[PDB]
Order: structure tokens, then C-alpha cells, then sequence
């Protein structure tokens, strides 16, 4: 199971990814550099951007929750349950299941199938030296360069201010010197439509790492370590997990903000083997390129199935008119 | 004589001196480089002649027959006409080659890649063969690597000129031995390479700043009766 | 060269003294690749001058004095000719510099 | 005129051992010296004699062992003992190898042997070095007794260097200047002036001390021996090494250049003093990012990088009094 | 069969080849000079450039994924599988396949025979001898001096920071003195447009170094010691390791960067003789001499066949236009 | 060609004091004029306040309004039809937006 997807999404009025801390007030979002080529040179643009780290730990959300409701799952980490990511820090030689169990980390193989977030989304081992790389990698969300081009620079943000009503018991507002918070502090929202990429590569889920292949009959079997129906239920999970990713579920600060989507258009690939990775949204010819890489990769001998929605494509070659993220992810899932 | 004038534009150089952990090079290319290269060249462009049963041998076998075929041991000169600068870079080279350390004993170190946009190379022959002429006029060409396979090279034209005996500054590199009687750059060079010597050059750069930087632009070294031309401006080559 | 007498008001909306801190004004005029952008910004932080007059007016310390009229033109006719980007940073980011001095307003 | 030449092996030691050579000069005599640059020999002309450089050297080498019995097998916490020696085996050995120089050089003797050099006198050096087919064991390279003592002479005297302890690990960052053109005994005295003995800064508060190019402009704040640079050209070498666990290692040989630098802070101080080494202090010690973007505009002349200085800095706790901000406009020209 | 390629690719918001970091809080990226012209000046600026380590490094590691793909894939050494290639040393004299066979290190053909990865990214034996060169080399990656002309200056780097809470059990965060990671780090994230060259040496996998051609019925046939098919398997999949090199499988932090990666434009030259390097991407100028190259190569003999994605080079030079990468990729396995 | 300054001195009197006439909403969509017809419907609301100044200047001792000449609205009309491009539009309307926030010394 190996699936990239790849589209643009309209986003407004978002405060997703902010650099400030909450102390300090003027709270600011994310800045990235941009080059465009505006019918002359390649100029730098700044503008805001959603780091893939944001998209990376959203999905590691979006797996525990998915994953919770599987009869197995109680093969979880405990910091999963809280959403905590930070899956095996500096000082520390063992882990804690979600039942309390210890986990010790001496080989990849116990470590992946007695913990599942530890697998899918790789793990770190400072003290011992265990490696596991992640399975999901995401690249950012940028503003695609059409529409950066098309707005010529109007900044793009909106920096709201607002305050709380933090007032003494009394009733009248004290200053600093008194214990009370009456202070303004401004949120920056954005807008614009950005373009995503999401890359997978849950065929390797439950394998590890130093042995991939055992050779027991001769015959290049993966070392799948947990059952098949196991795995089977993970794959399932993962891929269900993108279903909250373009429903509004992928940012920071979503109790006041709750940021406005909708997805434009995107294609997905997948064939059950190795895929290059598709061209990001980001770029206004990326349907062409995706058009060509897809064509070309099944004129290669690659089984590779392809699902569209709200793009023509080629409309020669084999794609399915998918209308929506779940049903791509259905789809995605009735083949595995 | 036959000269071999080629214009070589690759953009990092890497061979480093004699030195370890941190890795300073050269500031122009060693005549054993140029040397390695065209005996590589020679290898895979006429494998029947040079052919043994381990590449160690093959190699030296080539760059002793290039010595033949050389004037002396005192080999090619180089011309940078782009400035030079020092790009100290970090690289995962892994210590591993000393007495235990396991296998697998990874570590950051300093190897700089000189940054160089254009390079002329003055082969220095004694008049050889016409039937060998094109061969080695071909194998000049073709030289896809220098230094590490990290540092691409590559040519754009390869020539056969004369000296004319033309009169015009020095803008080559000379062994520092004549050149007593003739601002100035000599170091230990290692013109020989070794397959189980050190001759000290002389090199055409200057570290004169204009305004800010430095870099190496060029020398105004004094005149010599021995030179050849190349695209109307003259370039200085010493011969034995 | 009338930098200072605008200076000094674009550091009257990030002084401590004058808590309303838009920081939004200044990264726009120290940010503009173009003309329209750094007028707007700078438009933007001319139009908060009731705020900070009528705000130090109730603070007690003197009120702050707005950019003369006489300089106003002074930006824009020199402006309109600098087309390039490059030789328009070297006052854009000034701009911005200068409204993060000390500027002690009023004790 | 003795013309004294200067053995070619490595042109950071190489620079060592000829930029040591006028200080055993100022102590004997020898006027109207000069150094020529031989692009990496380093050759100086001199009209002293041979016996007047001898007499001149051992009042030289004799100020460091003075020191170093001040402190205590001896070690003692100074430059060419503990300061700039990362390895605890060189303690002791450099001390010993410079006393030998009293046996030999008083005695109008010769040195007859040959000494293991440390990393620290030249970066280039090490532990093994690939001949053919791996590493030869031992140390290979190895430096002549003069030469060597006449290095560490010149490395006390000359090169600042700066030591960050930080617990179980220890940072120590080396500078040497190097003249590139020319230059007159004048003019080289006066780069003796810079150097400090004990920068032995450690503390906590002091956690800019790591990042090399951050860390050397609080050395040469306080600096204040002569302006020269302006007027020659002079570039700067500099090599870390880290004890992290034990662990000695080289991580950082990056080749900045002196003159900006000097140049942005010498205009900086030209308006006024009291708030300029504040100033610089007060966004060094808080804002250490704001910090990073200020020494990046200075090395590549960036409006940008000057703008988040002093964004960050007044976030925290800079003034940002006015004068300053008058000379970076000047300086933006 | 011998391949070169050489073009521009944009890629933005990556953070590819740092120095590591280890002992230092702030994880900013690789830096580089560059000397350019700027009308009549020559000056130096400040870019970041990936080294050609990381691509001989990523190219290894597609080359060993598409090589377990063929049911040839046994002869491959196990410490390949996990992204290895120490490939010994001087203390070592004995080759692990990945069915754990021994293999000896006596000559390079039967190492070649018996291992993939040995064969294609080289080797060496200390120990005893048999150096073999790595057929594959790669350039670095630098932004295009254009680029730097049009940008002249700007930091064109952007200093993100990503901070990594570890709380007690409940909810308590510490510092320094509880035990637990609480530390916020910066990464520079790099853009712009950079220039890569690549050079292919693949027909001389499966022939020994020092005996190219056999030599023996005085036909000089290449001394293929290793079955032609697998050989071709193994072409094939060197080939279609560079698909997962123009896609955005570069450099490290993969997982949370993954660098938004589009090739902008390429010329390839192949032939199954020796073929010289053309020229890098970085200088403006790279298309004319390119032009100039093969008009050369062609002169004195060559049967160069010519790729161009997004170029010209020319109408009277018989080049044969390409979609993607994907396309000169099945363009070149056909032989 | 001289007449911004001209009618941004009358746009002044909508916000400076001694006036107690603070339409900013008339400031505003002049400086926010996305297209031509808009950025003369401001105009035209912030000229239709005229008479209001006009008469209440002289009820506190002060010049009446500098009312722009019909020339200054010839040049106006002029420059508004030759322009179709938001490009210059923006910059125009930001010239004239910003003489209103300015120091002029209106009551002695």
C-alpha cells in the first residue's frame, strides 16, 4: 500500500500554525519564501505557510482516534492517548502501553507490534540507538503560485485583536498591580487557496526495519511481525485518517478559528508498490506534470490507480471521478 | 612542440593536501590528478593496451607511459582565469580506516570545495605522433570526474597549439627552481604520485582586496620569452 | 532628512507608554516589495492618529505631534521615481529602524 | 638584513611559529622589521642578529613558565597549558617541552630532538593519516623543538582564543589574524594588545560564548587597542574544539573575514560609547536569535537582518537608544 | 547505457544537509559561497547547496528498494537493507548477503556476481586490494547563478522553530531540573531554484575493472562474468532509481518537510560508448554549451541520442522532446 | 499635477479637531478605493459635507474651507478616465487618502 495524494484547498480566515506564544501579545503567524516568476525573473514572495509538522502530528491525531475504536487498540502508546507525539525523548530507556504494561526497547520488531503509533509514524531511540523512520511524510501548505501571482501582494493577513473580561471579584478592572489580565492581544488570520501533498508508504506497516525480508521458503515474504488482520486494521485506520485531514481538523487554535475548508480539486495514486512522489499543488502546471508522471508510470508496467476529483486530467486514461475525501479513502480501502 | 590546450569548467575542486581531520586543498589542481585522469581516460578509451588484472596496476602502468610520453618530470601547469575562494564544507566522512573502531564509526568533518567557474589546461608533449594524436586528443576530452566522485568535470574544446614563441608574463605554474632569477605564491605540491616526489611550485595568485573580499585574482607576474596565445590574449607556459 | 519627525510617530505605535501595539503597520512598511503596499501601510499608520493623541491626552504626559504637512509631499514626489526595489529598501527598512528607538515621549 | 625564513609544513602553524618570531625580536631589539607575506611561508625580514634573536626569545618564553607556576606535575589554567589545550595528556607536556628551551637556549645550545605537536597549534594536525592503505600509527607529524616553542610563544602573546566550560563539555574557540598584504612591527604590536590572558568566561549567564562568529564580537566590543584594519587588510582564522563527552573534535572552521566587523562597530561607537557596549550587551545576552540575524546583515550587508535585531531585541529588554540607530543608517548609506 | 543529465529543478521549504547539530540547540542549514558577476564585479554570496553525499546516498537507497522488487534481488548484501554501505573495510574480509551468505573478497567478479550494490556504488578491500570506483557520481546542488543575479541579495532562508513538550504524568512541563525534554529548536528551511548533474557509467556494471573486455576469440566482447539478464535487471533498475530522484526524495527531515519538488528543465545525452560530462547547471550559460558539446561529440563520431524536457537546444540537433522524467526514464530502459 | 494636495487639504477638515465632523467611514472608502466608480462615490460623499464645514467655520472663528476649484475636479475626472488599471489606482487613491491625517494649521 503505497498512495500519494495531491490538490488545492480554498482556505480563509485561518489562524493555523501562529510563531508567538501566548504570554506575548501580537500573536504571529508563520512566514515562508515563495519564488514565482511574474513574467520576468524568479521573485521572493513572503507569505504564510503551514509547517509539515503541523500536518504530521494532525495525522498522528487523526490515527490514534481511528484507531482507538479497532479492537486492537489496545496496542497503543500511553502519551498516544493524550496526543502527546513526543514518542521516545532524550533520557529515557523504556515506555508505558496504554494498559500500563512496560515496553522495553531492545529490538524493532517487539517495539512495532506492541506499539502502533511507535510504527507508523517511526520512533527515536536516544539512549539505545533504535531507528525507525516515518511512514507518512508531508510537505507544507503554500499558497499555489497562480493565485499568489494573480493577487500581486495585498499581504494576505488580517491581524484581529481582541481581549478577555478578566475583572477583580469587586467588579471594577484593576491594573497589573492588582492580579488581573485586561489585556489586548491580536491573532493574525490568513486566506487563500493552498495547494497539499500527503505521501504514504503504509506497505511497509509492521515490518521492521533491520529485517524487512526473512527467506524462509526461498521467497522474498515481507517479516510481517503482528497478525495479518492486525495489520490489515492499521492500513485501514491510516487511511481513514485523512478523512478528518481535509474536513478542518489539520490546523492549531481550532476552538476559535475552526479554519473554512473546502478542496478545490486533487488526484490521488496508488498501485500497491513503489510510486515517485507526485508534484505538490503549489506549482499552477502541477495537473500536467501529475498527467504525465501517471501516464507515463502505467506505460512502465506499474498497476497504478488513480482517482480524481474536480479535474479533467487526461480523460483518456483510467481515473475514477471520485466526489469526496471519504470516498477516496473507501476506495483506497476496498483494495487493500 | 605540441601543446594540448583544454578549457575545463567545473565548479568545486576537491583534493586535499597533506593533512588529516580537517581536509585543506589545493589551491589549483596537482599536476597527479591531471595526471590520474588521463590515465583513466586512456583506460576506458583503449582498454586493449592497458589491461591488468588489478586497476592499481593498470593506473600506475598509464600515468608511467604518460611520463614517457611527457618532456620531463616536471608536468602540466594549469591557468585559473576565474577568482578562487575557500568553501569549508561538513561531510559525514566516516572513521573507520584505523585499528579497531568497529565498522560503522561515522563522523562530521571539514573537506573544502575551492569554487573555480573556468580553468585552462596546458599539456606540455615533445612533438608525438600524429596516429596517437587524435587518441590522446580525444582522451583529453571526456574527463567526467576530478579529485572525489563528488567533483564533476567537464570539458568544452580541446587543441592543438604552438608556442610560436611568443613573449608575455607567466601567468602558468612553474616549478619554484628556475625561477630564482625570474607578490609570489610557492608551496610543496606533489607533483608525483605515489603507488607503494614533493616539488615546490609556484602559483599565480594573489590575495589583493579591491574594496571587501579577496579571492585570487591575478599575479602581473614577470615576462617570459616562452609563451602561447589562445582567443587574442597570451598566457605564459614554461618548458624544460 | 525628514525621517525623524515621521520616526518618531511610527515609534509612537510601539512604545510601552501606548498600549495598543500594531505591529502590523511597521512590518508593513518595512515589508513592501512596491509602492501601493508601503502607501498603504504607511496610511495605515497615520490613521491611528486620534488614537494616540486623545489616548496620551488622557494619560496627562504632552499628546503626540503628527507629521507635518510641509514633509508629507516630501515622500511622494520622491517616491514616485524609485521604481526599483532595491534602492527603495534602503529607506523602507529606515523607516522601521527608526520607530524602534528609545524616542523618550513623555515622562 | 638576516632575512630569517620559516619552515613551510602548514600556514596555520606555519603562521604561528613566523607570527611569534617579531615579540622574541621586541625583547632583544631588532628595529625596523617587517613580515611579508609568502602567500602560506610567512617570511619576515629582519636585521637582527642570531644570537640577538636567541637572548630576545628566552625573555619571551621565559614570561610563560613565570605564569605558570602561578597556578598548579604542574597545570596551571593558562593559555599554552590548560586555556587552549583541550587534551589533559598536553597539560603537562607543553610546559615541559618550552623549560627544555631554558637548558638548551641559555646554555648556547642547539635542540637536538623532535616533539609531538597538539591540535591546537594547527588544526590540520591529528591522531593517524591516511599513507596508502589506511593509518600510520603514532603521530606522524612532528614539528622541530624551536619552532614548536617559538609557536606557543607567539600564540600566548598574539592569538586570542576564548574557553566555554558549560559543565562536562568545554567549547574552546581560537582566533589567529593573519596578515594578508603587508605590514610593519608597529602595526603588529599592536594586534599583541588584543589578546587577553584567562578569557576563562564560563558562568551561565554567558551562553553566547558558543557560536564562533556570534561569540567573537563580545571579545572585540571591549577591544579597544587600535583601529588598523581599516587601513589594511587582515583575515581571520578561527578553529573550534569540543570536549563533549570526552570527545575531542573539531566542528567548525568556517573563514570570516575581521575588517566588517571592526568596521560596522567602529562606526557604531564613533556617536557615542555609554550606549553602544549596552546596547550590544543587553541584545547579545537576551536576544541571542536577534543577535544571529545582526551578525549575518554585517558579514553580507543585508538591510533585512538589522530590522529583526531590533525587533527581537526591543521585545525583551533592549532601548535601542536613538544615537545607534543614527549610525546604522549611516552605515546603510 | 551511459546517460548524463543535467538541469534546473525549483524546490522550496526544505531543509536538506545540515551540519548535524548535535551538541548546539539551533539546526540552521548547509552554507556555501559562490563568486559571480554582477556587471562588471566579481562578488560572493551566501547559498545553501546540498552535497553530493546526500545523492549518492538517496540514489543507493532507491537503487537497493527497486533491486528487491526483481526475484534477482537475493545477490545484495544484507547491511544494504538497512540503508548500510560501509561495505567493509580494512579489518574485513567476509561478505553477508542477505540470506546470510559468505562471500569472499578475492577479486572483484565474483563480488560483482555475488553482490548488486558493491558492483554499481563500489567497494574497497584494504585488506587485500581490489578497488573498484563507483559507477554512479553525482554533483552537488546549487541555485543557478542567475538566480543569485535576479535575488541579488535577501536572505532567501527562512529560521523556523518547532518546540518538543514532554509533560509529567498529569500535567506538569519542566525545564531543566524535572527530568523531562522541554527544548524549542530552529530550522532553516532553504527555496529557490537549484542546478543538478548526474553521470550514469551503467555499462560497465557486471564487467570487472581491470578486465573490461574478455578479449579471447580476438573480438574484444565485453567480459560480462554475471548472467546478461540480471545484468539487465540491473540496468533497469539503476534507471528507475533516478524516479524517485526527480520527485522530491532528497536530502533528510522527509517526514516533516518533504521538499515541494518540480523539475524545471533537463537535457540528457546517452550512448554506449564513453561520453563526456556536459556541463552543470549552475551557469547561465550551461544551454550553449551543452549545444556546443554535443555538436562536437557528434562531429568526432558519437551516436549521442539527445533528451530535452523544457529546453530547445536547437531544432537542426535530432532531440527528442520529453514530458516528465518519467518519460526519459522509459525512453532509455528500451535499450 | 499639484491638485492632491489641493483636495486632500479639503478632505482634512473630515478628521482634524475644532471641527466635531469625525466622518472616517468617507476617509476610509476613499483609501479603500477598489475601482473607479467607488473611489468617486467617495469623493462625492466626502465633497457633499462640504456646506456643513463651509457654514459651521465661521460660527467658530475660523477660515472657511478651502473647497476644491471646479479645475480640481476637471483634473480628477481626467485622470480617473484615463485609468483602468488598479495598479495605479491604488496609488492614487492612497496620494490623496493620505493628505487627510496631517497637521495644517486650519484655526490660528
Amino acid at each position: 500500500m503505497y498512495v500519494r495524494i495531491s490538490g488545492r484547498i480554498r482556505l480563509n480566515a485561518h489562524s493555523l500554525n501562529a510563531q508567538g506564544g501566548g504570554g506575548t501579545n501580537y500573536i504571529e503567524i508563520t512566514k515562508t519564501k515563495v519564488t514565482v516568476r511574474t513574467e520576468n525573473g524568479w521573485t521572493v514572495v513572503e507569505v504564510p505557510a503551514i509547517t509539515g509538522n503541523m500536518l504530521k502530528h494532525w495525522h498522528f491525531v487523526g490515527f490514534v482516534d481511528y484507531f482507538k475504536t479497532t479492537p486492537y487498540g489496545v496496542n497503543l502508546t500511553e502519551r498516544a492517548l493524550r496526543y502527546n507525539g513526543t514518542r521516545f525523548g532524550q533520557g529515557e530507556t523504556t515506555a508505558t502501553k496504554a494498559n500500563g504494561a512496560t515496553v522495553q526497547l531492545n529490538d524493532e520488531a517487539t517495539i512495532i507490534k506492541e506499539l502502533a503509533d511507535a510504527d507508523v509514524h517511526g520512533f527515536l531511540a536516544p539512549k539505545t540507538g533504535r531507528r525507525r523512520v516515518s511512514l507518512v511524510k508531508a510537505s507544507f501548505i503554500l499558497p499555489t503560485e497562480d493565485f499568489i501571482k494573480e493577487v500581486e501582494g495585498e499581504r494576505l493577513i488580517t491581524a484581529i485583536k481582541h481581549n478577555r473580561v478578566d475583572v477583580d471579584e469587586k467588579g471594577a478592572i484593576g491594573s497589573s498591580k492588582e492580579g488581573t489580565a485586561q489585556m489586548l492581544f491580536s491573532r493574525e488570520y490568513a486566506t487563500g487557496l493552498y495547494g497539499f501533498s500527503i505521501v504514504l508508504d503504509l506497505g511497509l506497516v509492521g515490518i521492521p526495519q533491520g529485517l524487512p525480508v526473512k527467506f524462509e521458503e526461498n521467497q522474498p515474504r515481507p517479516n510481517i511481525v503482528i497478525d495479518p488482520n492486525e495489520r490489515k486494521a492499521r492500513i485501514e485506520s491510516a487511511l481513514k485518517a485523512l478523512i478528518p485531514m481535509l474536513s478542518g481538523y489539520i490546523g492549531a487554535n481550532l476552538a476559535r478559528s475552526f479554519p473554512v475548508f473546502k478542496v478545490e480539486e486533487l488526484v490521488a495514486i496508488a498501485s500497491e508498490g513503489p510510486i515517485p512522489a507526485l508534484v505538490h499543488g503549489f506549482y499552477e502546471d502541477y495537473i500536467e506534470a501529475n498527467r504525465s508522471i501517471i501516464k507515463n508510470a502505467r506505460a512502465l508496467g506499474f498497476n497504478i490507480e488513480v482517482f480524481t476529483y474536480n479535474v479533467d486530467l487526461g480523460e483518456d486514461i483510467e481515473a475514477t471521478k471520485v466526489s469526496s475525501v471519504e470516498e477516496l479513502v473507501a476506495n483506497l480501502v476496498k483494495m487493500v | 612542440m605540441d601543446i594540448l590546450l583544454v578549457c575545463l569548467r567545473f565548479p568545486f575542486f576537491s583534493v586535499a593536501k597533506r593533512s588529516y581531520q580537517v581536509r585543506t586543498s589545493f589551491l589549483l589542481p596537482p599536476p597527479s590528478a591531471l595526471k590520474g585522469a588521463l590515465a583513466k581516460g586512456l583506460i576506458l578509451l583503449k582498454p586493449e593496451k592497458y589491461a591488468s588484472s588489478s586497476l592499481d596496476e593498470a593506473a600506475l602502468k598509464a600515468i608511467k607511459e604518460i611520463e614517457s610520453k611527457l618532456v620531463d618530470i616536471k608536468a602540466v601547469s594549469v591557468a585559473p582565469l576565474s577568482p578562487l575562494i575557500r568553501n569549508a564544507f561538513l561531510l559525514k566522512r566516516l572513521r573507520n580506516l584505523e585499528s579497531g573502531s568497529n565498522a560503522e564509526k561515522s563522523d562530521a568533518m571539514r573537506r573544502e570545495y575551492t569554487f573555480t567557474r573556468e580553468l585552462l589546461v596546458a599539456y606540455i608533449f615533445k612533438n608525438l605522433t600524429q596516429e596517437e594524436k587524435n587518441l590522446y586528443l580525444k582522451a583529453a576530452m571526456l574527463i567526467d570526474v576530478i579529485g572525489d566522485t563528488e567533483s564533476l568535470a567537464t570539458p568544452v574544446w580541446a587543441s592543438f597549439v604552438k608556442p610560436e614563441d611568443k613573449k608575455a608574463p607567466l601567468a602558468f605554474s612553474a616549478p619554484y627552481t628556475e625561477i630564482y632569477s625570474l607578490r609570489m605564491y610557492i608551496e610543496k605540491m606533489r607533483v608525483s604520485p605515489e603507488y607503494s616526489q614533493e616539488e615546490i611550485f609556484y602559483l599565480p595568485i594573489e590575495e589583493r582586496r579591491y574594496k571587501r573580499i579577496v579571492y585570487y585574482a591575478r599575479i602581473y607576474p614577470p615576462e617570459v620569452e616562452k609563451a602561447l596565445t589562445v582567443d587574442g590574449e597570451v598566457l605564459g607556459i614554461w618548458i624544460p | 532628512g525628514w525621517i525623524r519627525n515621521i520616526g518618531r510617530y511610527l515609534s509612537y505605535l510601539v512604545d510601552d507608554t501606548f498600549e495598543e501595539y500594531a505591529y502590523d503597520v511597521v512590518d508593513g512598511i518595512a515589508k513592501a516589495r512596491t509602492q501601493e503596499e508601503l502607501l498603504e501601510g504607511v496610511y495605515k499608520a497615520l490613521r491611528l492618529a486620534p488614537k494616540l493623541k486623545k489616548k496620551a491626552e488622557s494619560k496627562g504626559c504632552p499628546p503626540p505631534r503628527i507629521p507635518s504637512p510641509e514633509d508629507i509631499e516630501a515622500l511622494e514626489e520622491k517616491v514616485e521615481q524609485l521604481s526599483n526595489p532595491k534602492d527603495l529598501r534602503k529607506l523602507a527598512v529606515s523607516l522601521a529602524l527608526w520607530a524602534f528607538a528609545s524616542w523618550n515621549n513623555c515622562p | 638584513f638576516n632575512e630569517f625564513k620559516t619552515p613551510q609544513i602548514d600556514p596555520i602553524f606555519d603562521l604561528y611559529v613566523a607570527y611569534g618570531y617579531v615579540v622574541s625580536l621586541i625583547r632583544g631589539g631588532a628595529k625596523e622589521a617587517t613580515l611579508i607575506p609568502h602567500g602560506a611561508s610567512y617570511l619576515i625580514q629582519t636585521d637582527v642578529s642570531n644570537e640577538e634573536f636567541r637572548h630576545g626569545l628566552v625573555d619571551a618564553l621565559s614570561s610563560m613558565l613565570s605564569l605558570h607556576i602561578a597556578l598548579a606535575k604542574l597545570v596551571s589554567d593558562a593559555d599554552f597549558s590548560a586555556g587552549a589545550n583541550i587534551n589533559n595528556v598536553y597539560w603537562d607536556s607543553v610546559p615541559r617541552n618550552l623549560e627544555k628551551l631554558m637548558k638548551d637556549l641559555e646554555k648556547k645550545r642547539s635542540v637536538k630532538g623532535t616533539a609531538t605537536i597538539p591540535i591546537t597549534l594547527m588544526p590540520s594536525a591529528g591522531k593517524y593519516m591516511l599513507k596508502h592503505f589506511g593509518v600510520q600509527g603514532g603521530n606522524p607529524i612532528k614539528v622541530d623543538l624551536l619552532n614548536y616553542a617559538l609557536a606557543w610563544v607567539g600564540f600566548h602573546y598574539y592569538t586570542p582564543y576564548i574557553k566555554y566550560a558549560k559543565g562536562d563539555t568545554t567549547w574552546i574557540h581560537i582566533y589567529q589574524i593573519a596578515p594578508v598584504e603587508e605590514v610593519d612591527m608597529i602595526s603588529i604590536l599592536s594586534l599583541k594588545d588584543l589578546k587577553m590572558h584567562l578569557p576563562h568566561y564560563y558562568e551561565s549567564n554567558l551562553d553566547f560564548l558558543i557560536n564562533r562568529r556570534l561569540a567573537l564580537l563580545y571579545h572585540l566590543l571591549h577591544s579597544e587597542a587600535l583601529e588598523l584594519f581599516t587601513e589594511k587588510e587582515f583575515v581571520i582564522h578561527s578553529y573550534t574544539l569540543e570536549r563533549s563527552g570526552n570527545n575531542q573534535a573539531i566542528r567548525s572552521f568556517e573563514e570570516e573575514e575581521i575588517g566588517k566587523l571592526m568596521d560596522f562597530l567602529w562606526k557604531l561607537k564613533r556617536r557615542d560609547f555609554y550606549h553602544a557596549i549596552k546596547f550590544i550587551d543587553d541584545l547579545l545576552k537576551k536576544a541571542t536569535e536577534g543577535a544571529l540575524a545582526l551578525i549575518d546583515a554585517i558579514m553580507n550587508e543585508r538591510l533585512e537582518g538589522f530590522y529583526t535585531a531590533l525587533k527581537l531585541g526591543k521585545k525583551a529588554g533592549v532601548v535601542s537608544s536613538r544615537e545607534i540607530v543614527a549610525a546604522l543608517e549611516d552605515i546603510i548609506c
